[PDB]
């Protein structure tokens, strides 16, 4: 099925620029117009720009009119979004879409690319939450992982390199001051832990931080 | 640059129910209006174009209609697979505009949270900090109240809560409450309590631990 991978994003100092990309695959890129839609944190989708396959027609939202430039590389199956004079109002998750908004498969990692308009990167500190008390569920025991003090978002978190996917809740990051804290809880059978080694894998791309923290007995 | 007015901003509906989302344009658009659904994974997917023409593969239980100014999406019979955010789009005028959107929450049976508390790790402690975490898992409704109590007294400062969006698989929510103190405050109190109050119970769900004795 059609796949579409957004991939520019990152921290940008206000006034700063960025150039996003969207690798289209699964269909004849050259025959379709494309869109760039964005979505602010506590706001809904917003259309950004449009470009015909011949790049002969180009539409831009009043908001980004004059600072963003849409382009595409037909023989390279790629869409681009050149951002410039980046306002904090530009801080949002960016998604590219086929002209007919055909529901497309994304990247193994997710959908869209986040770009924050702000200040300073900071690496998170990953801490393993073991029970001692860590109040199970029943004959099931829950374990956690706390990623605190980081900037900017996102942080990727998995359990046992992704093998452990059932029972995990990753609560969304919460910005306090100008740093984020995120946590994930995973529920296994009383029989799994501590026997089967459970690890918390955290990745904060924005700082090349990658840590694996094994949850061990105590609390 | 036509303004699209969408309603309702949000709603909870039991499966099997009928849902009607409505979109109004600030000026004529002659039926050039689409209804897309943004799935929980970010995926945007058009359902209807030209106001009432379904895209292929789109389930017959979705249908659009126009009533004067009103553009209406109707979902006769909510399926669990229809858990998403719906937006309407006008593609009549050169600067395309979306509707405010509608956050759909699937109504469900009461579910009491499964409360668990976690004392500060040794790593954090050596760092001079102490974060006590409490996970209130798989409950419904979303409304829940968490209190932190150091020794007897209820602490309000330093709590950082975060909710989970409705689980697309079991229609429940989860919460994560964190109290953060310095290692010196932590080290000089004993019991650390996290008590949650939810519709499913009369008495608070309480979880605690006394530090002391490494």
């Amino acid at each position: 099925d059609v796949k579409l991978v957004e991939s520019g994003g990152g921290l940008v100092q206000p006034g700063g620029s960025r150039k996003l990309s969207c690798a289209a695959s699964g269909f004849t890129f050259s025959s379709f117009g494309m869109h760039w839609v964005r979505q602010a944190p506590e706001k809904g989708l917003e259309w950004v720009a449009y470009i015909s396959s011949g790049s002969s027609t180009i539409y831009y939202a009043d908001t980004v009119k004059g600072r963003f430039t849409i382009s595409r590389d037909n023989p390279k199956n790629t869409l681009f979004l050149q951002m410039t004079s980046l306002r904090s109002e530009d801080t949002a998750m960016y998604y590219c879409a086929r002209g007919d908004y055909y529901g497309s498969r994304g990247a193994y990692w997710g959908q869209g690319t986040l770009v924050t308009v702000s200040a300073k990167t900071t690496a998170p500190s990953v801490y393993p939450l073991a029970p001692v008390c860590g109040d199970t569920t029943g004959s099931s025991v829950t374990l956690g992982c706390l990623v605190k003090g980081y900037f900017p978002e996102p942080v990727t978190l998995t359990w046992n390199s992704g093998s452990l996917s059932s029972g995990v809740h990753t609560f969304p990051a919460v910005l306090q001051s100008d740093l984020y804290t995120l946590s994930s809880s995973v529920t296994v059978t009383s029989s799994t832990w501590p026997s089967q080694s459970i690890t918390c894998n955290v990745a904060h791309p924005a700082s090349s931080t990658k840590v694996d923290k094994k949850i061990e007995p105590r609390g | 640059q036509i303004q699209m007015t969408q309603s309702p901003s949000s709603l909870s509906a039991s499966l099997g129910e009928r849902v009607s989302l409505t979109c109004r344009a600030s000026q004529e658009i002659s039926g050039y209006l689409s209804w897309l659904q943004q799935k929980p994974d970010g995926t945007i997917k058009r359902l209807i174009y030209a106001a009432s023409t379904l895209d292929s593969g789109v389930p017959k239980r979705f249908s659009g209609s126009r009533s004067g100014s009103d553009y209406s999406l109707t979902i006769s019979s909510l399926e669990s697979e229809d858990f998403a955010d719906y937006y309407c789009l006008q593609y009549a005028s050169s600067p395309y505009t979306f509707g405010g959107g509608t956050k759909l929450e699937i109504l469900r049976g009461g579910a009491a949270p499964t409360v668990s508390i976690f004392p500060p790790s040794s790593e954090q402690l050596t760092s001079g900090g102490a974060s006590v975490v409490c996970f209130l898992n798989n409950f419904y409704p979303k409304d829940i109240n968490v209190k932190w109590k150091i020794d007897g007294s209820e602490r309000q400062n330093g709590v950082l809560n975060s909710w989970t969006d409705q689980d697309s698989k079991d229609s429940t929510y989860s919460m994560s409450s964190t109290l953060t103190l310095t290692k010196d405050e932590y080290e000089r109190h004993n019991s650390y309590t996290c008590e949650a109050t939810h519709k499913t119970s009369t008495s608070p769900i309480v979880k605690s631990f006394n530090r002391n004795e490494c």
